[PDB]
């Protein structure tokens, strides 16, 4: 995801490092990212490591009502959950659609439009991750919304390659594993 | 919507009936005049615009030599009620050879409306009742005669009656001034004078169309002298 | 045994909220600096004068238990230490109420004197001698934190002449969220109350929030945004709670501008999560019309909606007198798309080869967003490679990158 | 100029000497709800603290051997306990009933004083303090219908002696009816004006409740509190939002609501007497309305507020463009004739906009061309989001 890497990079590193480089530019610094593809592609762990090398912080954004003592006693909007982010700015809200109308497109559409202008605090970045891209309503695939899309697509053989150098790396392996063949034996295989 | 052309209100009114009825109110105002006289038609032809030619706006139309009618409403759906008005007329004539009664041509029209319907009814057969609000004027055997006809078919004959949307002051007004021995030229000068008073732009002879249908002569449409010499009193 | 009368008229608290209290001097006309204020502000320092040498004498001679700093401490010992927080039930007379603990207890007590009995309505937080639980105050409730959800704490920086093309529809809503409160005089002339509600209605991106953004940035009032999706509420009864809470919070800062941005969203939209149905959502639709127009005095609150589908909306909801203008925002002409391109592009660094004629007809259904997203997806490619510059093929993928795909 | 120096000297004098007597006064805190110090009566509320002992309030339930001399009643002190006491030497044994709030001692609980009933805050707060600016008067095309409210909602109060002495039994309930605009809250806002008894206006919206039969809980205490008064009127707004039509869809579908609105229908008319409330309701959507409700000895007079004819629409015009500055020969009978089937609603926007066309034109005088404009954009541009066509199938 190498790629990938440096497309959420150029979106949610970039901004809050070096704000002076989007001002020089001319153009708003991104608010909104999409991260689709097939679930274990990925998305998570690219917006979690994202948040980590940033020192951003991460906060997922599941609606689960266990957590809403956490995030405020009234629960009544979530952007109540703003007052958080913003004590701990520079911040990455994450909500995954585990996939009536979907309620984390919803929560995106809510934070999007205090995103827009309304929010004073900057560098509170907001991703997506999503299954399907076809399938979001139309007022997030509207232009300025999300200010990029990162396709997140199931690995290669190449690619599956190195997800398992990385995973077999935790395990006590005999020398001499064909970790290549092994790849060649997963052919559409998620991470 | 859920409920059919064809649907009673629970008051006992056609539903369709009664909202064709709401569309005249929305239409020019008409006033005709019976008198021993003759029946004067009058009516307001609503200028949107000084581009648009006054002539275009036929509102009172010839029915016979001897019957004219003035509309009210919507203006394209009276020209199905004029044509039926003026084919049925010539056709009496053609039978029996005699011009036929201003009521007759009135009831004839009258048959038209309620003659709607969704299903088991005919491919040509019409969907909704004819929101246009009609006002026959002739001359027969029984003098001049007035007879007002609306979208649910109750056609009666009216000594003055206003029709569009100044109905109700122009009839309060023709009750004021109407008396059942006078004059056709008075007549014609008191419609000109509640006209006047209820138009929204101001009354000359381009933006009003005045007609009579006098025992012995035809229907005439008055022309612009015509009404540039009544106007000019008022 | 007869039950008590009170002396007061009513059960709710004093309308009145935040004043001068006992600073309310007599407004000193002309502001001008002449001899005629000069002499009013000597009759009010006159009276001062005589004021304090009477209060100055009456605290002289009045005894060492009978002073303000004494009375003060009395007031402190009277309340001791700690303070219980409880809930004002009921007011059963003008020294006594019913008030229950944090526990579920209730006790019939007595209202001290020094308590501020204008402060007091059934529901308000009371403070409770810890012994005697006898009422000894009134708790200032804090704002809650839907109160600050809803306040728009600092205004946006998109203002006026951020906006392209959209003249008339910016005099319209000039009409009727600012010129009221800047030039409240033409009005008041006219003797007309301004346009009471607003809509602005269109396709997506033709500039509906940009505006309410730059109303926002040019208002004195409260700034209070909702959208629409927001108003649909888990449980039952809490929609209508929700909207009857925006709109109580709405009258708390007069002057204020409630913008319900998204409208549409509330009925266009089902979520599992909304116990009841459409019809849940059509009693907060009632209460949303109650709060527009409805029995209750509206003070200096002003509301503006969006949507980009107006025919999904209950007509009622949008009826004069709720909604008095509509405000349509069509896609942008030629004219609007060259000044929206050199709006974006202001603070961009255009390069020589770049030319926004022919960004002018990317696509037939162009508006504000997407020119404005084929912009900052431009800077983006540009950011890319390293550059500063923006090409005309930096822009050229950005077209094919937001407008297809 | 020349004043500007002691002006500013003057001006600082007098904050310093206000400062100053705010130092000898008081006006301070009133975070902690304190009042100003000219009202703190000290030793009294000392005398209180000491003498006046704090009383817990319970809830009788049961009276053992109350036709003897010792009677002990069973006091339920709500979260703490339950008792069995006795009363006071200053209350009389008539004075406390089984099933009544009352307030005991905290040493031995005896009861010492009856209580009201518990009434919850937010049905409290529904009844109207501040009575409404609107007068019968900005009322207009609505004679009848005004005429017909009035001789059920403010006459029987106003003047009871006419209807005992012919042994006549007033309507005691009221529905408003007609389509958006048309003036059903004004009318409901004039009678609040003009009325003397308790008005209580309760939105529908209002009635619903997260928990099941918090709504008919609503509803009793509503009618309870409204009995606790000589004469009352209870205003129903938006009825429809809990007075819709019974009905069995499979699923609980509307049950709750349903059960709301059978409580509302039993206080109206059920066994017990209703009382001296006069309940009034108003919708725009009455062929929603459960049959029970729409039934008389619940909603005895069915007003109906139809769109305004010419006079009406005319009379309107009057009241809405009275306080306008406008010119000398407005035709409002032609702007009446020029909008045929328009409320009152429309109407009042009409002239703001006309006042709005001349504002912007920065004239002080709204012409006559000016009130067309506005019938044009009102009545004419504005028609697409009309709710007139679409509602008056509902009435
Ligand atoms: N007419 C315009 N002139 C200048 N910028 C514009 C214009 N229209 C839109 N924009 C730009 O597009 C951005 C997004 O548009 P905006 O959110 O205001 O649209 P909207 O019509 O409210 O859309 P939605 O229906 O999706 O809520 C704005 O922040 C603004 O920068
Ligand atoms: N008959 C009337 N005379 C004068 N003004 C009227 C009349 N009817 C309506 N209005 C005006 O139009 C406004 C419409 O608001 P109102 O509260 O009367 O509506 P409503 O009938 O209760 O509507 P809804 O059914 O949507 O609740 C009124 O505030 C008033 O200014
Ligand atoms: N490209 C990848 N490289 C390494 N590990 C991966 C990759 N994709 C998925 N994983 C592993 O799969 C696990 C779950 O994937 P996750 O990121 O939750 O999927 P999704 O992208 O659908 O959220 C993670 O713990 C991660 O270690
Ligand atoms: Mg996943
Ligand atoms: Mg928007
Ligand atoms: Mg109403």
């Amino acid at each position: 995801l190498d790629k990938q890497i440096k497309e959420i990079k150029e979106v949610i590193e970039l901004p809050v490092k070096h704000p002076e480089l989007f001002e020089a530019l001319g153009i708003a610094q991104p608010k909104g990212v999409l991260l689709y593809g097939p679930p274990g592609t990925g998305k998570t762990l690219l917006a979690r490591a994202v948040a980590h090398h940033t020192d951003c912080t991460f906060i997922r954004v599941s609606g689960s009502e266990l957590v809403q003592k956490f995030i405020g006693e009234g629960a009544r909007m979530v952007r109540e959950l703003f007052v958080m982010a913003r004590e701990h700015a520079p911040s990455i809200i994450f909500m995954d659609e585990i996939d009536g109308d979907s309620e984390v497109q919803r929560t995106m559409l809510e934070l999007l439009n205090q995103l827009d202008g309304f929010e004073a605090t900057k560098n509170i970045k907001v991703i997506m991750a999503t299954n399907r891209i076809d399938i979001l309503d139309s007022a997030l695939l509207r232009p300025g919304r999300i200010d990029r899309k990162i396709e997140f697509p199931p690995p290669n053989e190449e690619a599956r390659l190195d997800i398992l150098k990385i995973h077999s790396r935790k395990m006590n392996l005999t020398r001499g594993i064909n970790l290549r063949k092994i790849a060649e034996l997963m052919p559409g295989a998620s991470g | 919507y859920d409920r059919g052309v064809n649907t009673f209100s629970p008051e006992g009114r056609l539903f369709q009936v009664e909202y064709a009825i709401e569309a005249i109110k929305l239409g020019s105002t008409a006033i005709g005049i019976q008198t021993s006289e003759g029946v004067c038609l009058a009516v307001e032809k609503r200028i949107t615009s000084p581009l648009m030619e006054p002539s275009s706006i036929e509102k009172i139309v010839e029915i016979d030599a001897h019957i004219g009618c003035a509309m009210s409403g919507l203006i394209a759906d009276a020209k199905t009620l004029i044509d039926k008005a003026r084919v049925e007329t010539q056709n009496h004539w053609f039978t029996y050879n005699e011009t036929m009664t201003v009521e007759s041509v009135t009831q004839a029209v009258s048959n038209l409306a309620l003659q709607f319907g969704e299903e088991d009814a005919d491919p040509g057969a019409m969907s909704r009742p004819f929101g246009v609000a009609l006002l026959f004027g002739g001359v027969d055997e029984k003098g001049p005669q007035l007879f007002h006809m609306d979208p649910s078919g109750t056609f009666v004959q009216c000594d003055a009656r206003a029709i569009g949307s100044a109905s109700e002051g122009a009839q309060s007004s023709l009750q004021e001034v109407y008396h059942k021995s006078m004059t056709l030229k008075e007549a014609i000068k008191s419609s000109l004078i509640i006209l006047k008073q209820v138009m929204e732009e101001k009354l000359n002879a381009t933006n009003i169309e005045l007609a009579t249908v006098q025992p012995g002569q035809n229907f005439h449409m008055f022309t612009k002298e015509e009404l540039e010499e009544v106007i000019k009193d008022i | 045994y007869e039950p008590p009368v009170p002396t007061r008229v009513g059960k709710k608290k004093k309308k009145t909220k935040g004043p001068d209290a006992a600073s309310k001097l007599p407004l000193v006309t002309p502001h001008t600096q002449c001899r005629l204020k000069l002499l009013k502000l000597e009759r009010i320092k006159d009276y001062l004068l005589m004021e304090e040498e009477f209060i100055r004498n009456q605290e002289q001679m009045k005894p060492l238990e009978e002073k303000q700093e004494e009375e003060r401490s009395k007031v402190d010992d009277l309340r001791g230490t700690p303070m219980s927080v409880g809930t004002l039930e009921e007011i059963i007379d003008d020294n006594h109420a019913i008030v229950s603990t944090s526990v579920g207890s209730e006790h019939y007590v007595s209202i001290l004197s020094f308590v501020d009995k204008d402060l007091l309505e059934p529901g308000c937080s009371v403070l409770l001698n810890h012994k005697v639980h006898a009422v000894i105050g009134v708790l200032m409730d804090d704002t809650d934190p839907l109160v600050t959800v809803m306040k728009v704490e600092k205004a946006p920086q998109e203002t006026y002449a951020d906006i392209g093309g959209l003249d008339n529809q910016i005099q319209e809503i000039k009409e009727s969220v600012e010129l009221p409160l800047t030039h409240p005089e033409y009005y008041e002339e006219m003797g007309i109350k301004p346009p009471k509600g607003v809509i602005l209605y269109g396709p997506p991106g033709t500039g509906k929030t940009l505006l309410a953004k730059a109303v926002a940035n040019q208002t004195s009032a409260t700034f209070l945004r909702v959208v629409g999706s927001e108003l649909i509420q888990k449980y039952l009864g809490d929609g209508p709670k929700l909207v009857r809470e925006l709109f109580r919070v709405a009258e708390e800062h007069a002057p204020s501008i409630v913008f319900i941005d998204e409208i549409d969203a509330i009925g266009t939209k089902r979520y599992d999560s909304n116990s009841g149905g459409e019809r849940e959502i059509q009693r907060t639709m009632l209460e949303l019309l109650n709060q527009l127009d409805g029995f209750d005095s509206r003070g200096d609150v002003k509301v503006i909606m969006a949507t980009n589908r107006i025919e999904t909306l209950d007509p009622a909801l949008i009826r004069p007198g709720r909604i008095d203008r509509k405000i349509e925002f069509p896609l942008p002409d030629e004219k609007t798309k060259k000044r929206i391109f050199q709006i974006h592009t202001s603070r961009m660094t255009l390069a020589d080869d770049v030319t926004l004629d022919d960004l002018i007809m990317a696509k037939d259904d162009l508006s504000g967003a997407d020119i404005k997203a084929i912009c900052t997806e431009a800077g983006l490619m540009a950011l890319r490679e390293r550059r500063m510059k923006v090409t005309n093929e930096d822009f050229k993928k950005s077209k094919e990158n937001v407008l297809y795909k | 100029s020349t004043y500007s120096r002691q002006i500013k000297q003057v001006e600082d004098d007098i904050q310093q000497l206000l400062k100053k007597i705010n130092e000898l006064t008081g006006i301070k805190e009133s975070d902690t709800g304190l009042a100003p110090p000219a009202l703190w009566d000290l030793a009294a509320d000392k005398q209180t603290l000491q003498s006046e002992q704090p009383l817990q309030v319970a809830r009788c339930t049961k009276i053992i051997n109350a036709d003897s001399e010792d009677p002990k009643y069973i006091i339920n002190v709500k979260q703490f306990a339950k008792f069995v006491v006795d009363l006071s030497d200053q209350v009389a044994p008539t004075d406390i009933e089984e099933g009544m709030r009352v307030g005991v001692d905290r040493n031995k609980y005896q009861i010492h004083i009856p209580l009201p009933p518990k009434i919850d805050p937010t049905v409290t707060m529904m009844q109207v303090e501040e009575k409404p600016d609107v007068t019968y008067s900005d009322v207009g095309g609505c004679k009848e219908q005004i005429e017909k409210l009035r001789e059920v909602v403010e006459t029987p109060l106003l003047h009871p002696e006419r209807f005992v002495n012919l042994g006549i039994e007033p309507p005691k309930g009221v529905l408003l009816f007609g389509p958006p605009g048309t003036g059903k809250t004004l009318c409901a806002r004039a009678v609040a004006n003009r009325t003397d008894a308790c008005f209580i206006r309760v939105i529908g919206s209002e009635l619903v409740q997260k928990y099941v039969g918090e709504g008919a809980r609503m509803v009793r205490e509503l009618f309870e509190m409204a009995r606790t008064k000589k004469a009352c009127l209870i205003f129903f707004d938006e009825i429809d939002a809990i007075g819709g039509a019974r009905f069995d869809d499979g699923a609980g579908g509307d049950n709750e609501v349903q059960r709301t609105m059978l409580e509302l229908i039993n206080q109206l008319d059920g066994f017990d007497p209703r009382g001296n409330i006069k309940v009034l309701m108003a919708t725009n959507r009455p062929d929603t309305l459960d049959p029970a409700l729409m039934r008389p000895g619940r909603l005895d007079r069915k007003i109906e507020f139809s769109l305004p004819d010419l006079e009406g629409r005319t009379h309107i015009f009057k009241i809405h463009a009275r306080s306008m500055s406008v010119e000398r020969d407005i035709r409002f009978e032609l702007l009446a004739r020029l909008c045929p089937n328009s409320t009152g609603a429309e109407i009042r926007s009409v002239c703001t906009e006309a006042g709005m066309f001349a504002i912007r034109a920065r004239r002080k005088i709204a012409t006559e061309k000016d009130f067309l404009e506005a019938v044009n954009k009102v009545i004419k541009s504005y028609a697409k989001f009309s709710a007139t066509p679409r509602y008056m199938t509902y009435n």
